[PDB]
RNA sequence: AGAACCUUACCAAAUCUUGACAUCCUUUGACAACUCUAGAGAUAGAGCCUUCCGGACAAAGUGACAGGUGGUG
RNA sequence: AAGUUGGGCACUCUAAGUUGACUGCCGGUGACAAACCGGAGGAAGGUGGGGAUGACGUCAAAUCAUCAUGCCCCUUAUGAUUUGGGCUACACACGUGCUACAAUGGACAAUACAAAGGGCAGCGAAACCGCGAGGUCAAGCAAAUCCCAUAAAGUUGUUCUCAGUUCGGAUUGUAGUCUGCAACUCGACUACAUGAAGCUGGAAUCGCUAGUAAUCGUAGAUCAGCAUGCUACGGUGAAUACGUUC
């Protein structure tokens, strides 16, 4: 348990930390490698020490609760502003300049014939 | 639907009429030579010009002009040819040297003789006659083959239509066989009416 | 719309072992030319059949193959009957054979061409089962012959 | 334009014009067909009527709305 | 093409990225090679009148 | 102490028989020739829509190949260098000479 | 010295190979044949012209192999060994040619033809 | 076989009417890259100012005339 | 250090000219014919493999927007210039493709093997800087010389262990690079994070007979920049054709 998540006992150290918000591989690799800690080890087989050290190296990389506040406060500025990309955030449609004549499921979500 | 001959004949037995190289003002020579043809078309239309040849080299332009009627060209004292070569360095700054080549047999000139069936439809003439008669003395004259095709508003008529007249052999799909082809156009009060002509005057 | 039979190929024999038949199923399980790995595939799968059978790898496949090889099949036309050619014998049972194999659950390809091997040889197999199949309705459909 | 090596572009007629008056409160509307102009500190509270293809929107330009383009308040298409 | 539209592109840009390539030889915009400064349609009937030097039909 | 000659000519027979006038020039004058030698050709290939307007499956391709010869003279001479700069080549092939 | 020279193609692959006096080890660009070729397979192979001729280990094989892939070089010093035995012994003739060694495979890559994705697939036809 | 501008043929807005482009006809040049000002520009106002051989060439005015990716395959 | 140079033109290669393949020879089926089958020789055997080449005709098929052109139409505009915006929209339906759904695999490190093209204000080597896309200096090269340009699949080792995952990369936040006077509408790529559907697809439907299909990359035209398209190149490399009922 880091950052007030729990991650895969059974799962190598350096994988199961992606499943922190806000962590993916590299970053994973980089806070495993500031907190000396074998890549291969399972976080089962783990030592608080270690644990400690990555908790420290963590606690101030701004993941989780915070990143999602960060990020949504974005959003929100950018639709308050009443930006383009604001009123497509709104609208729910591709930001960044896609064509939606065609394939813009993820963003107008399912189907309606 | 057919392959143009002389397209399919160019590069296998078959000069090109441009006879020269470059590797960096390619398409100004390309282009310079363009303007050339077109202004030796534009002011030799009475003259029988069958063809032209240009060669570049050491900054000369050498132009041979293949025409049936080169006493009309040359002049009787050498003045038209003076003026056309003057025309010509004008026209580009390069010095260019003119020669014209005599076509003995006017009626073996698949250029010629579509030029002639051309200007006998602008004229107003039978547009069966004319091919009849273009096809007769080519043949006389010792032609393996010919054809002879015109399409277009024929007599006036409101539907277009083509019509042909063949009279030899005119192989178009043997690679040896030097067939000379050529296309023209009569500009009648109707509109377009486009000849064809192709001549096989035999192995060579 | 045919003029006549066409010539067939004609396949090396395994390197190793010395079969057309070994040959032809490396070929069928080769997927976009990777001869490599069919190659280690069949291997390692022969390996595994020779370890768990305590007899030899060739017998036990051609055992397999020659429980698995039908004899009628059928055509439809309703379905008439048919007997097989014996090119096509081995066709349909290497076909069947990777079929099933890549269906089963092992882990592996090599662990389920193993057991799908020895599987057969048992005479308990999936495609035991598609050669019973296509016996039962082809003896159903007898009389269209 | 973009790389930061280079400045943030900005049509020089646009911000001599948004410079002149500069010292006067009584700011008026700046007529521009400059979609592309990046929005500077300079802008904050002035009035853009920015051409967006057949009429000028008005724009009044507050602090969140500095370093984006002036287009991005001119919507150019019309849906429902 | 459209006569201004050629005398256009002949006149200089203020802009250097707005230069754009046209047929010298009929004015078609798209589909013009570089090495002719000629659209597909006038390089195919010049090279069939054989008067591109070293053009010809391609087969292998 | 070498002159090299290189030839271009989108027509093999043509650059063949001036490669073969500049080396019997050269043997004339007196000099010594390691050549012609052949090198590669460079073809370059057009694809064009055959049609004016649509119909794109149907193409049709041209090429310009260019052959390129190389000579090599060993012992230039004066006489040599002078009998090579007066000749005259078909104006289809492109000569260039190195010293 | 005593080289039996020889040349071998197969697609864009050429083998130059020299056979000498030997113990029957195969160099390939200054390698080893099994630490070049990425299978035992293509090294089988390689040795069946030998197994033809009943020379087996008998030779040492030089090969300067450039162009193709793995399979293609492999063939083509193939076909340069069969060549090669040619050259130093015309008995073998009879044995290489049964064995269908000296055939210099000619199957080469088709060109694409326009129109086509390939040289044989075609775009995927849709009536209406 | 290459739509941010151009392309581009469509739309809005700001603009021109022998015209963006061609030939003839009258006058005759120093035309015009270049720097200033006003404009989103196109363009307008004064300078600077540099070319030219019996005439190439280039500016101003007028009338013929130009122009159309407008229709009918 | 290097075919790097001294030397050689053996080999390969390059590209001109030539030889070769024609049912030529032999034996069967066949009406001693044609032809088919098999064999010898040959690198190649049965139009060896492909390309170009497309008759008489059919669809008043497409193109007046490549170009030309009869007639009609506008001419203070249906002509012309410029800035900005459309052509990139989006409750939807269809065609063609790219990426996947995983263990015949993902990730990490090491190490091989191609062909065909392009390069003048263009190809930008090495070196230094940045994790990165890239930036500074800058050699060579108008080409069998230099560069683009280390191919990938593959092979060998470690790890994951059948999980919507170490699969898959859409979606969007922030911060960069490059071209262009200018990436808002509306470029590509890069770093970090976010991590949707998708766990081989109903009716139906498509390509392909061999170096073919399938997979893997590579290059080029257009082009300042922008390719999952198009046109070429090679690496690995299959299955099946009984038959003409439908
Ligand atoms: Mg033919
Ligand atoms: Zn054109």
């Amino acid at each position: 348990r880091i950052a007030g998540v729990d991650i895969p006992r059974e799962k190598r150290v350096v994988i199961s930390l992606t499943y922190i918000y806000g962590i993916g591989t590299s970053t994973a690799q980089k806070i495993l490698e500031e907190a000396n800690v074998s890549a291969d080890t399972r976080v089962k087989d783990l030592t608080d020490d270690e644990l400690g050290r990555i908790r420290e190296v963590v606690d101030g990389y701004k993941v989780e609760g915070d990143l999602r506040r960060e990020t949504n406060l974005n959003i929100k500025r950018l639709m308050e502003i009443s930006s383009y990309r604001g009123i497509r955030h709104r609208r729910g449609l591709p930001v960044r300049g896609q064509k939606t004549k065609n394939n813009a499921r993820t963003r107008k979500g399912p189907v309606k014939t | 639907q057919k392959i143009n001959p002389i397209g399919l004949r160019v590069g296998i037995i078959r000069d090109w009429e441009a006879k020269w190289y470059a590797e960096k003002d390619f398409a100004s020579l390309l282009h310079e030579d363009l303007k050339i043809r077109k202004f030796i078309d534009n002011e030799l239309k009475e003259a029988s010009v069958s063809h032209v040849e240009i060669e570049r080299a050491a900054n000369r332009i050498n132009i041979a002009i293949h025409t049936g009627k080169p006493g009309m060209v040359i002049g009787k004292g050498g003045s038209e040819i003076e003026k056309l070569r003057n025309k010509l360095n004008a026209l580009t700054d390069k010095k260019v040297h003119i020669n014209v080549i005599e076509i003995k047999k006017v009626d073996l000139d698949a250029r010629l003789v579509a030029e002639n069936i051309a200007r006998q439809l602008e004229n107003r003439a039978s547009f069966r006659r004319v091919q009849k008669q273009a096809i007769t003395r080519a043949m006389k004259l010792g032609a393996k083959g010919i054809k002879t095709q015109v399409s277009g508003r024929l007599g006036g008529a409101d539907i277009a239509r083509a019509e042909q007249y063949s009279e030899g052999t005119v192989p178009l799909h043997t690679l040896r066989a030097d067939i000379d082809y050529a296309h023209a156009e009569a500009d009648t009060t109707y509109g377009k009416l486009g000849v064809k002509v192709w001549i096989y005057r035999g192995e060579v | 719309p045919r003029k006549g039979s066409v010539p067939k190929r004609d396949v090396l024999p395994d390197p190793i072992h010395n079969s057309k038949l070994v040959t032809k199923l490396i070929n069928k399980i080769m997927l976009d030319g990777k001869r490599g790995t069919a190659q280690r595939i069949l291997y390692s799968a022969f390996d595994l059949v020779e370890q768990r059978s305590g007899r030899d790898a060739l017998e036990v496949f051609e055992e397999a193959i020659n429980n698995i090889m039908p004899v009628l099949e059928v055509k439809a036309r309703y379905q008439v009957p048919v007997e097989v050619r014996p090119e096509r014998r081995t066709t349909l049972g290497l076909r069947w054979l990777v079929n099933y194999a890549r269906l089963r659950g092992e882990k592996t390809m090599e662990d389920r061409l193993a057991n799908e091997i020895l599987d057969a040889a048992n005479n308990t197999g999936g495609a035991v089962k598609k050669r019973e199949d296509t016996h039962k309705m082809a003896e159903a459909n007898k009389a269209f012959a | 334009a973009r790389s930061i090596k280079k400045g943030p572009f900005v049509d020089e007629h646009l911000m001599k014009k948004v410079e002149a008056q500069e010292g006067s409160e009584k700011k008026q509307v700046i007529k521009t067909w400059s979609r592309r102009s990046t929005i500077f500190p300079n802008f904050i509270g002035h009035t853009f009527a920015v051409y967006d293809g057949r009429k000028h929107v008005p724009v009044y330009v507050t602090e969140d709305m500095v370093g984006h383009k002036l287009g991005e308040f001119a919507p150019t298409r019309t849906f429902k | 093409a459209k006569t201004s539209m050629v005398a256009k592109q002949q006149k200089k840009q203020k802009y250097a990225v707005r230069e754009y390539t046209r047929c010298e030889r009929c004015g078609r915009p798209h589909s013009v090679y570089r090495k002719f400064k000629l659209c597909r349609i006038c390089f195919r009937e010049l090279a069939y009148k054989g008067q591109i030097p070293g053009v010809r039909k391609a087969s292998w | 102490q070498k002159i090299r000659i290189r030839l271009k000519a989108y027509d093999h027979r043509v650059i063949d028989q001036s490669a073969e006038k500049i080396v019997e020039t050269a043997k004339r004058s007196g000099a010594d020739v390691s050549g012609p030698i052949p090198l590669p050709t460079e073809k370059s290939v057009y694809t064009i829509i055959r049609a004016v307007h649509k119909y794109k499956d149907s193409r049709e391709q041209f090429e310009q190949r260019t052959h390129k010869r190389l000579i090599d003279i060993v012992n230039p001479t004066p006489k040599t260098v002078d009998a090579l700069m007066g000749l005259n080549l078909p104006s289809g092939v492109d000569i260039e000479i190195k010293l | 010295q005593v080289e039996y020279r020889g040349t071998g193609r197969r697609k864009n692959s050429v083998a130059r190979v020299r056979l000498v006096p030997g113990e029957g080890n195969i160099t390939v660009n200054n390698r080893d044949v099994r630490e070049y070729l990425p299978f035992e397979s293509l090294i089988l192979d390689l040795n069946q012209p030998f197994d033809v001729t009943e020379t087996k280990g008998n030779y040492d094989v030089l090969v300067n192999v450039h162009g193709g892939g793995f399979t293609g070089q492999a063939q083509a010093i193939r076909h340069g060994i069969a060549r090669a035995l040619l050259e130093a012994d015309p008995e073998y003739r009879g044995s290489l040619k049964r064995a269908g060694l000296l055939t210099r495979d000619p199957r080469m890559k088709e060109r694409k033809k326009p129109g086509l994705k390939a040289a044989r697939r075609s775009p995927q036809f849709s009536k209406r």
